[PDB]
């Protein structure tokens, strides 16, 4: 055997075992076979069998999805595309109000006289539809520390305005609606941005900036136009762009061609930004290791009105994210956290990390259950001496 | 199966105990009403002839279409092959767990009211990628790093063994692993070593094999990557010789080295971005390492760092002895002989020279191979070296 | 025949543009340079064509192409 | 001009100078050189490339070049940088003789010229000379002698050597085959036919795609000579035969 | 063609001729070998000089021939080739142009 | 897809040209501006065996074409 882990090892292993197995033998016992059909457990073959499916099939007929084109007259009287079948000139059933339809809609019509009985949502690049956050992070407010300034221009200006309107329509102040986030790599940026997402209360979405390169001329465009489109559907949205840098590059064609397209996705997005076609309630955020690249055009107020600089934390900032970090451990009593802040000289929030699992792991490989000084002392030896060199 | 989580403290403990006691007696008393009910009554022929409603229902001419969009509300949209768009409604029988857009739905042939799903290929890169066991050995072939090893147990394998050490302190794992050191020193080979030992879907990639020609090209590839790298469990990416990939990112550049940047930016944001990377870890091979960028390799990206140094001494002998295994010597094997020299002998320079001497002793016909071959064959491997001699020193 | 209207970023082209569509009342049309380049041959054209067919149509009519110089290079 | 500057005289990342390191790079396909000091004398044995059929014969030589009375060198790399380092080396030689009346030592020399080299790779913006020297002489010093020069400035005493095309393997059959002070002037020229031989890998030798020099002292005084075509020929005619018979 | 029959011997009449040494050596035994360069340098006349004089069959696949219409033709032909292979125990399979796959 | 169909039809040529008997007088004869940019699939016997040059013409050609045309 073993050292022994704990007392109760053996007998927690029983009844594991035997759960496995009274699993097993009721597995055997009530069939369940798996089925290459995609058919649901007999227990949810339920309404299935018959009652519902036999009832759904005769009441629910089969509409086909058509694409409106053009509603000619006041009388109604609908162009629409069936996608691949044909083109027709068709009517509303009696379901629909007119109101309901618009030219440029999806709406569903049935197999015999083709009118129209329900509308549809848009069709969305499934690569469109992806970037919404759906499960929104819990990191918090709390867990951003050593940047307090920062911090409030990024929550004055992506998150205030829309919480409470009245504060700055009184005063007559449209509050900024874009933030270069720039500094040292691992300082901050992209945690204070999943803060946001999680406080916020509208829609957000992500993009990167290298997802919206692609293969075939004039789709990168067509991605943003799209993107702004649906965020302009919902009530209110954010965008949080990471590495903006990578298509927000500089304008030097010159002799032979080189990156004109991400070029022209750049433009596409400056348009969309601020151009003729007004930008809704929509507040943009950017991050970048490197600012300078970004053109004359991005960069200029009304696209990106603000300039947030993240900075590697003072002292107090350095102490206070130790213990953010050192929170949810089995640590000592006392620790003289201000030692450790001062043990390591400039070094950024990942340096800090790094510095609580390199204690941690010191403390496991001397079979210790309880993190102590000696284990954070190694631990910052190890990580900043030792990887100085990079 | 889909079962209750203790959500004790997790920990051999007291409670533990009774949160699993419990569930334990609960299944020994359904098993046991349910083997009463069974004697009582098979019921396989009432549970028979579902099967024949729901044939019934579904037509025999089934027709594969494509979902394409779910409505969230057992509605869909299901496209029939030729391209036309069906708006059908879900029946009460198909499992939804297996229902997302692009599924390869089975549909009722005069109502196309979906009434199954397919399986599909599970080869979009799977196969590829993935080296199953390593052809050349386990631990065994590898001596000499102990500590390396040790770092990298702890760092990959280690989690995925006994969750219950860094689990009971709060600390998640390192993140990812870069293995740096000088040319034929045993970075892919260890890393072989921990893929074949371990018991996770293990990937590998070369970083000229992200330098693609077409644009848009090589981020899509990172991206698939580390797509079905989640959809396998728990699972290992190693991307090696990736200084052809990520490089200093000097700014004064053109042609598709912006390309080689963009891959960067894409893979930088995979590591650590603005989502959780699930159950992953990341490996890393370079031979050169000092050109790197810093927010590739910064900590929380990639925690742990190894140095890689030659064989010293005694590494020497067992590298040599482990290839040298294999072979039948003549009993004149100077082998000190041949190690003793400073000639700061690499891993794959000591594969090498047995090698060649084994084709050498091939070539003469001899049965055995002599020590005269052996120091033969090093000078001539040693002849590949070169450069300017006096220039430098 | 045509106007174009060159500046230094942020140096008050689109807003002009935008005033006169206000103050203008035949038709407008906008437009932007990245939005005629299409993926399939022979799109960008067709684009192009119907647009000036459309507002040939509708009586007398401006168009505003913003970010000409994706497309005149 | 920073735009159009080469930095030829800067040091790279690595602490290596790359002019040098691609200047010593040229010089692994210019003609072969050997070196080989007997007892009795001293030997270059160089290939000669200028084989066509329409060249015409001059001078005493075409790579082997007299500094002194008592001193000779021949040359690898690009023909014009050798003739001004030549010049230079010519130049030296009677600025010592005119200070001194004495005839300038070996390394008095060798080591001259090398400055002057050392001194181009480490300041002044110019390219380096692609040249590498075999020189061979006599002084009251040290006797025979045979030296070597880089690009970087780095001499050498060799008591055999090769600098320029196929060098390793010169090196190497020198290695093999040398005897420390074993050999006499005789002996020492049939080993670099023979080596000369291997190296030449295109046809054997023609008698007329090599030279040969030899320093030796007679009468008290220095004398040098370049062979001619009939003694090359007899020597590559025994060294068949005596390969012959050894097989 | 002296270098390059002498090279091709060494290194496959070997393990045909000689399926010993390599057994007692311990050394594995080369499964096959690649020809390359300009056209037209005998490496056909080469692949049957050798093939003849093993006493193995020649069976002889082009990799453009193998680029063909089907889909998995390429793999079809492929696992045809090496059942029969296997069928004939003394073979020698010469896919002529490789590069192009 | 596109330069698939493009493949599909020169294959399509290739296998209907492999397709004889050498007793059937159907014979074929194809010009191209530029043979170095054809596959060499065609170029292999069985299919397409004669190249024919049709160069600029030099002085004698461009005599006789003169006085012809003239
Ligand atoms: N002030 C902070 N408080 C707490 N954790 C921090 C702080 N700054 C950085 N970190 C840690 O740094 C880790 C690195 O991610 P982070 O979002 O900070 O990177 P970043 O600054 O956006 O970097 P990049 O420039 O590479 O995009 C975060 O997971 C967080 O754990
Ligand atoms: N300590 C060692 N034990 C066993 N084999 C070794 C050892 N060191 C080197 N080798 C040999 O080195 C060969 C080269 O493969 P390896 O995986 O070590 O390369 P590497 O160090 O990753 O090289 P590169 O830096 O070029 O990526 C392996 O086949 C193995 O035989
Ligand atoms: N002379 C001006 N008078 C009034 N507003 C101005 C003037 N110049 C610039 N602006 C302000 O500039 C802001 C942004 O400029 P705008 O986008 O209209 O200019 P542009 O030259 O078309 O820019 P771009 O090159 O980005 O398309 C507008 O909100 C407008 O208020
Ligand atoms: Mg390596
Ligand atoms: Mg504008």
């Amino acid at each position: 055997k073993t050292y022994g882990q704990s007392t109760y090892s053996r007998q927690i292993k029983q009844v594991e075992d035997d759960i496995q197995q009274l699993l097993k033998k009721i597995n055997e016992l009530t069939g369940i076979k798996e089925s290459d059909t995609g058919l649901a457990p007999p227990a949810l073959w339920d309404l299935a069998a018959d009652k519902q499916t036999l009832q759904s099939e005769q009441p629910l007929q089969v509409a086909r999805c058509t694409k409106i084109i053009n509603a000619d007259s006041e009388d109604p009287k609908y162009i629409i595309n069936v996608k691949q079948f044909a083109k027709f000139v068709v009517d509303l059933s009696d379901q629909v109000a007119p109101t309901d339809i618009e030219e440029g809609m999806r709406v569903g019509v049935d197999r015999n006289k083709y009118q129209i009985h329900i509308p549809l949502p848009p069709k969305i690049d499934p690569t469109v539809t992806m970037m919404q956050v759906e499960e929104k992070p819990d990191v918090t407010y709390s867990d951003v520390g050593g940047c307090k300034e920062q911090i409030e221009k990024l929550r004055e200006v992506v998150e205030t305005p829309l919480l409470h309107p009245e504060r700055f329509v009184n005063l007559g102040i449209e509050p900024p609606k874009g933030v270069l986030l720039f500094g040292p790599p691992g300082t901050g940026k992209t945690l204070c941005a999943r803060a946001v997402a999680n406080r916020t209360d509208a829609c957000f979405i992500r993009v990167i900036g290298s997802e919206l390169v692609q293969k075939y001329v004039g789709e990168g465009a067509r991605m943003v136009r799209e993107l702004f489109e649906m965020a302009r559907t919902k009530k209110a949205c954010l965008i949080f762009f990471d590495e903006i840098d990578a298509i927000g590059g500089a304008r030097f064609d010159d002799g032979a061609g080189g990156d004109n397209e991400v070029q022209r996705t750049m433009l596409e997005l400056i348009n969309q930004l601020d151009g003729f076609d007004p930008r809704g309630n929509i507040k943009v955020l950017m991050a970048t290791n490197r600012p300078d690249t970004l053109d004359p055009a991005l960069m200029r107020p009304g696209r990106l009105d603000r300039k947030i600089e993240f900075s590697l934390p003072d002292l107090e900032g350095r102490t206070h994210i130790f213990k953010i970090h050192a929170r949810s451990m089995s640590v000592e009593r006392d620790i003289r956290f201000e030692l450790l802040a001062r043990l390591c000289p400039n070094s950024t929030g990942a340096e800090i990390r790094s510095v609580c699992t390199e204690a941690g792991m010191f403390a496991i490989r001397a079979r210790r259950k309880i993190a102590t000084e000696k284990d954070f002392l190694e631990a910052v030896n190890k990580v900043i001496k030792s990887y100085a060199k990079f | 199966a889909s079962k209750l989580p203790l959500v004790t403290p997790h920990t051999q403990c007291r409670l533990k105990l009774l949160k699993l006691e419990r569930i334990k007696d609960y299944l020994l008393m359904e098993e046991e009403f349910i083997r009463n009910q069974e004697q009582m009554k098979p019921l396989e022929e009432k549970q028979e002839e579902e099967r024949s409603k729901v044939d019934d229902l579904r037509g025999t001419p089934m027709s594969v279409g494509t979902l394409e969009e779910i409505i969230d509300d057992n509605h869909a949209i299901v496209s029939t092959s030729v391209g036309s768009e069906h708006y059908v409604s879900i029946l009460s029988f198909v499992d939804k767990d297996l229902l997302e857009p692009g599924c390869s739905v089975l549909l009722n042939h005069k109502v196309h009211a979906v009434i199954g799903v397919l399986m599909d290929d599970t080869d979009p890169l799977v196969t590829v990628m993935k080296v199953e066991k390593a052809p050349q050995e386990t631990y065994a072939d590898i001596g000499g790093l102990d500590n390396q090893i040790q770092e990298i147990k702890e760092s990959v394998e280690l989690p995925l063994t006994h969750p219950e050490y860094y689990e009971e302190m709060g600390i998640k794992p390192p993140k990812g692993v870069i293995l740096y050191g000088p040319p034929g020193t045993g970075k892919t080979l260890l890393a072989k070593a921990v893929a074949n030992q371990t018991s996770a879907t293990f990937l590998r990639v070369v970083g000229s094999e992200l330098i693609q020609k077409y644009l848009g090209d090589g981020p899509k590839l990172v991206r698939e990557l580390f797509r079905v790298a989640e959809e396998h469990a728990p699972s290992i990416v190693f991307i090696d010789e990736i200084d052809a990939i990520g490089t200093k990112r000097y700014d004064s550049n053109s042609g598709g080295e912006r390309e080689i940047q963009r891959t960067m930016l894409e893979l930088l944001n995979q590591l650590d971005g603005f989502d959780s990377r699930g159950d992953v870890k990341v490996i890393m091979a370079t031979n050169r390492i000092e050109t790197l960028d810093p927010a590739l390799i910064r900590p929380g990206r990639i925690d742990r760092k190894i140095e890689f140094p030659l064989p010293d001494e005694k590494t020497k002998k067992r590298i040599f002895q482990i290839h040298t295994s294999r072979m039948t010597l003549a009993d004149d094997v100077t082998l000190d002989d041949l190690i003793m020299a400073k000639d700061d002998l690499s891993g794959a320079d000591i594969k090498a020279i047995c090698t060649e001497a084994g084709l050498m002793a091939l070539r003469e016909r001899r049965m055995k191979v002599t020590n005269e071959d052996f120091k033969k064959s090093k000078e001539n491997v040693l002849y590949k070296k070169q450069e300017g001699t006096p220039e430098g020193l | 025949k045509g106007v174009l209207m060159y500046g230094p970023p942020g140096t008050g082209k689109t807003l002009l543009a935008r005033a006169c569509a206000a103050q203008t009342k035949a038709t407008f049309l906008k437009l932007a340079g990245p939005q005629l380049v299409q993926m399939f041959i022979g799109d960008g054209a067709k684009l192009v064509r119907d647009a000036f067919a459309l507002a040939k149509e509708k009586a007398p009519s401006i168009i505003f192409i913003d970010e000409l110089d994706a497309i005149g290079t | 001009s920073r735009r159009y500057d080469s930095r030829t005289t800067i040091f790279s990342p690595e602490g290596r100078l790359y002019q040098v390191e691609y200047a010593m790079e040229a010089i692994g396909h210019a003609g072969t050189c050997l070196g080989i000091l007997a007892n009795d004398g001293v030997l270059l044995a160089a290939e000669r490339r200028n084989i066509h059929k329409l060249l015409d014969e001059v001078f005493f030589s075409e790579k082997i070049y007299k500094l002194n009375e008592d001193m000779a060198c021949s040359v690898a790399g690009i023909t014009s940088d050798a003739n001004v380092l030549t010049n230079e080396l010519r130049l030296i030689a009677q600025r010592y003789l005119l200070q001194y009346q004495e005839p300038i030592p070996c390394e008095q020399l060798v080591t001259a010229l090398c400055d002057i080299k050392q001194a181009y790779t480490q300041f002044g913006g110019k390219r380096p000379f692609g040249v590498s020297l075999l020189y061979i002489g006599w002084d009251k010093h040290y006797g025979f002698q045979l030296y070597q020069s880089d690009p970087s400035g780095n001499y050498g005493g060799w008591k055999a050597t090769c600098i320029g095309n196929n060098s390793a393997a010169a090196v190497s059959m020198l290695k093999q085959d040398y005897k420390e002070g074993e050999m006499t002037l005789k002996s020492a020229l049939a080993l670099a036919i023979k080596v000369l031989n291997k190296t030449m890998d295109v046809s054997k030798l023609s008698a007329e795609k090599v030279e040969i020099a030899t320093l030796t002292r007679e009468n008290g005084k220095t004398v040098i000579r370049v062979l001619k075509q009939k003694e090359v020929e007899q020597l590559i005619k025994k060294h068949e035969e005596e390969e012959a018979k050894a097989e | 063609l002296d270098k390059q029959i002498k090279e091709i011997k060494e290194v496959i009449e070997l393990p045909v001729k000689h399926p010993e040494l390599f057994e007692a050596l311990g050394i594995a035994q080369p499964k096959g070998v690649l020809l390359y360069g300009p056209p037209g340098t005998g490496k056909t006349l080469l692949a049957r000089a050798v093939a003849h004089h093993t006493d193995c069959t020649f069976i002889r696949v082009s990799g453009s021939e193998l680029v063909q219409k089907f889909i998995g033709e390429g793999a079809r032909m492929v696992r045809e080739l090496f059942v029969m292979a296997r069928e004939h125990a003394p073979s020698i399979i010469f896919m002529d142009e490789i590069d192009s796959i | 897809g596109a330069d698939r169909e493009v493949q599909r039809i020169l294959l399509e040529l290739l296998n209907q040209m492999d397709g004889f008997d050498q007793n059937v007088n159907v014979k074929v004869i194809m010009a191209t501006n530029r043979a170095d940019t054809l596959d060499p699939a065609l170029l292999r016997p069985g299919r397409l065996d004669r190249k024919i040059e049709f160069p600029l013409p030099d002085r004698r050609q461009k005599r006789l074409i003169f006085s012809t045309i003239t």
